[PDB]
């Protein structure tokens, strides 16, 4: 075959994993992988084009983000505007692409039915994207929203504002996203034609010799080679040479300096930053990750230990930090208290003396070895990856490794190289730094200003005196190396399926304190179990103040367990503990060998915790400042916080916790703890590679444990309070209104209630969404551009349900909600009209997506512990529910649509949440006339003046 | 611990 350059040899991968695998070099220079794998539901493909924004045209910033969002609007095999993503839709799939520096990257997944038809509509985006005139036009908003949302979020302001500080002739220097003033504005005014421009980017860099492609189906692997070749090799191969920056952007001037920024959020944290050069080549013995690794250790003797004991820091990040081919840095980042603020010189130091100590010990190579043996075992055992993700992260790899290579490249470490780790950490020093402070106390005493995100800050060099004690750093004792890792994984029996295993989580456990759920692993078979507790208690939530002491009380643990616990996040062994509105939820997922320690350890410091004063006081003051710092979240997030408020029985606010938390006191926490365990209830689901027996074990020893140090009894049957929905009355309209302070854009949900879960209503309300999911998206996004945040779908919570839209936009919402009626009407119009055989689309896409069976342990978890912490226990729903859902006709769906979401239906239940820009007052198709909301002026007036829904009832 | 992609929908 002449039109593959080259076949490759075998494609190293676990032994744990059954796909099949090919790589290969088409004649036109892209690089291939083949995946088949027979089992799958959804098929997949993935292309990473080696070009983005770091190859913008300087005088139109944005360009290639802007093309990636073209690409998906018209090819012209296929010119029909949104033929690409309404063939997904029909057919179960989905898809999206991401711009940065040197990639673009984009990826679908489909039913494995239709993988050709999806990826010969895909391969077009790559050999003949219209971008059409109109579509231009309109989707530029969608891009300008796209940054609007970014700015004012802090991460983004600092991701800038580092790109600005640098040197401004290099392509660091770039701005990436792209708006309507760079795209469109600037542009016109300087007569430059942005159609040409995307077509003459896309002809210059869209080159086949750049792209690497990955596909995903049940296919054999001839039969995917021959599927690849037929709609790829057309790819015209224009020979560009990668892109290359070996100059670093900072340079000798952009050393020793000193930023002092204002926030959005009240937040406050450090940032220090090395220039190192380009270290991917070294992948081999990943010096990078090896100093990372010890700088950002978590345990005793750490760099974090020292600096959270003088009361400076929280949570530290250190390691390599990727920029592009040529340039790399090396990061230190924390957080600061307010103590911490006033020691950042004192940390630095703390920084430099940490570094000093690995200078004086040299490189470790027992420490290599460890993260060596580690990855050979999260390798060896790695979860079976989702389709659409996996072909997405190989095709941008593909760039980087040997075709045979690949699947190893990203965990595999090979040779010690004690001679790159000592020019890694000879970078790493005073006089190669960049420091920077973020907090509101530099409010009002800057003097410049990013010319992006409109971030204010101050440039100071860093004094001579200052860098020179920190050259001078000498060692301290309070820093010493890792141990050695205690809790690496030894034991990888898979023990024998058990005689009466089942298929689902069975009940082998039903007393007054514990019911528990359990089931053998029987799809994966990896030495890996989940254990899930929920634990019940009325103090969790009962009011305010109680709900704060949980939080703080979980949080206090954490801090407590997090040096011992480091160690065991490292070897694959973890948790995840917090306070719920019901009481409390914990997780251990991971390697079965040592969980039942970890597990142990975590009852028993939550029985017999001893608080520390300090401790205490610190992370109080951050939860203050947490619960301040949702007035800077988005308008869209405000609307979904609001309208959970509203519709749930019960419900504290930010504004309550934080009025009642200048009450929480050391005393009161240490009274509310015992109070808080004496009475409880436990469920549970053990799910993974245990038996019967060990489980029963396992929450035998929780319960001794909290019986023993905590005295715990069990809790009454009617003392099980799950919450009500509020019961929204038949032809009702509310709306409530708050604004946000941060953004300059609105949000918007609104929720059309429709009646208790069960079979058939959850049916009705999931094939509707079907029909007009794309169709929303399409409409309200596409077409109208309302704003870059368009969002439609089923809302489900405390046993009731309905269709919810969100929509960010720089329109008021009384107009986003017209043109979401309007849309109704367009919709109806449209399923009267649609084939039987379009409709059936719908319903058999809806299956396999329901359908689609967990690749991984935890996903099948994830559904049983859905099926019980709501309560209802059906296990077998899938079957059931696709079962029904086969039965249903249009006329079905249009006599649902008719009593319940139509404007002037019998039972419509609506509410909308409207959050109005910071900044607002307090051709189409046509949209309806609607009624006279009622204005809700006070959520408990609300709330009280309504009926409320009853409870689910359960099954097994 | 050891150690910015704009995307097309959210
Ligand atoms: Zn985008």
């Amino acid at each position: 075959n002449p039109a593959i350059k080259r076949i490759g040899n075998h494609i190293t991968k676990s032994p744990e994993d059954k796909r099949e695998y090919r790589g290969l070099e088409l004649a036109n220079g892209i690089k291939v992988l083949l995946i088949s794998d027979p089992t799958t539901d959804k098929s997949s493909a993935a292309l990473d084009v080696h070009i983005g924004s770091l190859s913008d045209p300087p005088n139109i910033a944005g360009l290639s983000h802007f093309l990636q969002h073209m690409l998906f609007l018209g090819t012209k095999k296929y010119p029909k505007e949104n033929e690409y993503s309404q063939f997904l839709s029909e057919h179960a799939g989905s898809s999206n692409a991401f711009t940065s520096g040197e990639h673009t990257n984009y990826y679908f997944d489909v039913s494995h039915e239709h993988l050709e038809g999806a990826l010969d509509r895909f391969a077009q985006f790559f050999l003949s994207p219209l971008f059409d005139e109109s579509a231009k036009d309109r989707e530029v908003n969608a891009v300008d929203s796209e940054h609007e949302k970014n700015v004012m979020n802090d991460a983004w302001r600092l991701f800038q504002l580092e790109k600005a500080t640098g040197n401004p002739k290099h392509p660091f220097s770039k701005f990436g996203t792209g708006n309507k003033y760079t795209l469109e504005t600037r542009p016109n005014q300087e007569g430059i034609d942005v159609r040409q421009e995307l077509l003459k980017f896309h002809s210059a860099y869209y080159s086949s010799n750049l792209m690497a492609v990955v596909v995903l189906g049940r296919e054999s692997l001839d039969d995917l080679t021959n599927l690849v070749v037929k709609l790829f090799s057309e790819v015209e191969n224009k020979n560009v040479p990668l892109p290359e920056f070996p100059e670093h952007p900072f340079q000798e001037e952009h050393l020793k300096q000193l930023y002092k920024i204002v926030p959005i959020k009240d937040i406050r944290n450090l940032y220090v930053t090395f220039p190192i050069p380009d270290l991917q080549k070294y992948y081999k013995s990943n010096p990078g990750h090896y100093l990372g690794h010890l700088i950002g250790h978590e345990g005793p003797g750490s760099l974090l230990s020292e600096l959270k004991s003088k009361g400076w820091v929280n949570t530290l990040v250190g390691g390599q930090k990727e920029g592009a081919r040529g340039f790399m840095f090396f990061i230190i980042n924390v957080d600061l208290t307010e103590e911490g603020l006033l020691h950042v010189e004192d940390i630095i130091l703390h920084m430099f003396q940490y570094i000093q100590k690995l200078r004086a010990e040299g490189p470790q190579e027992w420490v290599f070895q460890e993260l060596k043996d580690l990855n050979a075992v999260a390798f060896r055992f790695k979860d079976k990856e989702r389709p659409r993700g996996y072909t997405s992260k190989i095709a941008g790899i593909l760039h980087y490794y040997p075709l045979e290579e690949v699947l190893t490249a990203e965990y595999l470490l090979e040779e010690f190289r004690p001679d790159l780790i000592e020019m890694v950490l000879d970078k790493l020093r005073p006089e190669n730094v960049r420091v920077a402070i973020v907090s509101k106390s530099f409010e009002g005493k800057t003097d410049r200003t990013e010319e992006w995100y409109g971030t204010q800050y101050k440039q100071e060099a860093i004094p001579d005196e200052v860098i020179k004690k920190w050259q001078n750093a000498d060692l301290n004792g309070k820093f010493k190396l890792p141990t050695k890792n205690e809790f690496i994984p030894t034991n990888f029996e898979i023990l024998p399926l058990e005689k009466e295993a089942t298929p689902y989580p069975a009940l082998i456990k039903d007393t007054a304190m514990s019911k528990l759920w359990f089931k053998q692993d029987d799809k994966f078979f990896l030495p890996k179990a989940n254990l899930n507790f929920e634990f019940f208690s009325p103090f969790a939530y009962v009011d305010p103040l109680h709900s704060n002491m949980a939080y703080l009380y979980l949080e206090l643990l954490k801090d407590s367990l997090n040096e011992y616990a480091y160690a065991a996040e490292l070897a694959g062994l973890s948790y995840d503990l917090q306070n719920t509105i019901y009481g409390m939820y914990l997780s251990v997922k991971g390697y079965n060998d040592k969980q039942p320690i970890l597990l142990k350890k975590i009852i028993e410091k939550m029985a017999t915790f001893e608080i520390d004063e300090k401790r205490f006081e610190i992370i109080k003051e951050a939860y203050m400042r947490s619960l301040n710092n949702f007035r800077a979240e988005q308008p869209h997030q405000h609307a979904m916080y609001y309208l959970r408020l509203l519709m749930t029985e019960v419900a504290w606010t930010k504004d309550e916790l934080k009025e009642a938390l200048d009450d929480v006191t050391l005393p009161r926490l240490k009274a509310f703890i015992p109070q808080l365990l004496s009475r409880l209830h436990i469920e549970a689901l053990l799910h993974g590679n245990i038996t019967k027996q060990a489980a029963l074990g396992i929450m035998q020893m929780v319960e001794d444990t909290l019986i023993e140090h905590a005295h715990t009894k069990p809790l009454l049957p009617s003392q099980l309070v799950r919450y009500r929905e509020v019961q929204l009355p038949d032809r009702g309209w509310f709306v409530y209104q708050q604004r946000n302070e941060v953004h300059n854009n609105s949000g918007i949900e609104i929720y059309y209630q429709t009646d208790m879960q069960s079979t058939s209503e959850n049916m009705f309300l999931e094939l509707f969404a079907q029909i007009i999911s794309e169709p929303a998206f399409n409409t309200l996004r596409t077409k109208e551009q309302l704003g870059y945040i368009v969002f439609s779908g089923p809302r489900r919570a405390n046993g009731i349900q309905g269709l919810r839209f969100i929509i960010q936009s720089e329109k008021p919402p009384h107009y986003l909600e017209s043109r979401v009626e309007a849309f109704l009407i367009t919709m109806e119009k449209s399923i009267e009209d649609m084939t039987e055989e379009a409709f059936q689309k719908h319903i058999q896409a809806l299956a396999i997506r329901r359908l689609d069976k967990p690749k991984k342990l935890s996903a099948e978890s994830a559904k049983y512990w859905g099926e019980i912490i709501s309560q209802q226990y059906n296990f077998d729903r899938d079957n059931t529910e696709v079962a029904y859902l086969k039965t249903l006709t249009k006329e079905d769906i249009i006599k649902f649509y008719k009593e319940m979401l139509a404007v002037d239906a019998p039972r419509r239940h609506k509410v909308s949440v409207h959050v109005l820009a910071r900044e607002m007052d307090s051709n189409l198709s046509q949209a309806p006339a609607l009624p006279q909301p009622e204005v809700i002026q006070n959520m408990t007036e609300f709330k009280r003046g309504l009926p409320l829904f009853p409870l689910v009832k359960p099954h097994i | 611990d050891a150690e910015k992609l704009v995307f097309f929908a959210e």
